[PDB]
Order: structure tokens, then sequence, then C-alpha cells
């Protein structure tokens, strides 16, 4: 069913979640984590979705539950396509380059506050031929450590 | 700085991650 890279990769996924480490996710974790990407989920909401994934009806998602999900919805992720989506996602128009404007805008997609002068740094930093945007072999050399 | 790339790029694995609840 999972070969053990993806049940691994999964178990970290989870570990972001269950930030007591008690082996449950609970509302509260879940929203913590939704609005630390900037979402506002009611409670009614955050209820509905443990509930789609929370199998035996205890109202908290353990890891065989969690597996579950992930290998009916992400069975097919690495860290490589992983790298690959979020580039394809934060390249807004497409042409192959994250711009500064572009940047911007996923920070605050993301509930990440920035500054004109942060987002300038970052595209520096990452920009390795020095067009001025990060392109996709750029991005991956940043994004490949965690 | 590094740590906030790697920062955006866990957070849009997370959102993926939400997405699937
Ligand atoms: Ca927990
Ligand atoms: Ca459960
Ligand atoms: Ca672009
Ligand atoms: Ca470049």
């Amino acid at each position: 069913q999972l070969t053990e890279e993806q049940i691994a990769e999964f178990k970290e996924a989870f570990s972001l979640f269950d930030k007591d480490g008690d082996g449950t996710i609970t509302t509260k974790e879940l929203g913590t984590v939704m609005r630390s990407l900037g979402q506002n989920p009611t409670e009614a909401e955050l209820q509905d979705m443990i509930n789609e994934v929370d199998a035996d009806g205890n109202g908290t998602i353990d890891f065989p539950e969690f597996l579950t999900m992930m290998a009916r919805k992400m069975k097919d992720t690495d860290s490589e396509e992983e790298i690959r989506e979020a580039f394809r996602v934060f390249d807004k128009d497409g042409n192959g380059y994250i711009s500064v404007a572009e940047l911007r805008h996923v920070m605050t997609n993301l509930g990440e506050k920035l500054t004109d002068e942060e987002v300038d740094e970052m595209i520096r930093e990452a920009d390795i031929d020095g067009d001025g945007q990060v392109n996709y072999e750029e991005f991956v050399q940043m994004m490949t450590a965690k | 700085k590094k740590a906030v790339w790697h920062k955006l790029l866990s957070k849009q694995r997370k959102r993926a991650v939400v997405a699937c609840f």
C-alpha cells in the first residue's frame, strides 16, 4: 500500500501538527497550523475537517487515520514533487521565474509578515545567475535543505 | 534569509496537507 520512504515523510508531516507529541491531532492543533498559514477557520470548520479523517469517531486523528488520508490524497509525493509543486504555485505568471512581487504575494498568502528589504534579500540570496529573479534550479538549491 | 525560504516551503506543504482533511 504505502512504501517506507513515504510513511516516514507522512510521519514527519503528522509531527508538525501533533505539537505535544501525544500521537493525536486535535481541532486545536489543526487550528494552530491553519492560523500559522494565515487562514481563519471557524471551530465548526475545524470539527468538520477532523470528522472527515477520524475513522473511529473518537474526535481526534491518530497516525493510522492520518496515513489513510495521505494514502487516499497524496500517495504520490516526495520531497521532489513538493518542491516542483511549490515552484508552480509561487510563479504566479508561469514564466519559470519567481519575482520580488510574486514572492511578496506568496508570503501574504501563507500568513508570513514581510518587508520590502526582506523580500529583496531573499531574491538576491537565491538568485545564483544574477538575472534578478529565481528560476527553478535556483529554487531547488535553496529548498533542498529543511 | 534561507530560514524564511525553508519556512515558506514548509507552509506550502502544510497547506497541501490541510487541504487533504
Ligand atoms: Ca497532539
Ligand atoms: Ca480517531
Ligand atoms: Ca513569474
Ligand atoms: Ca536567477
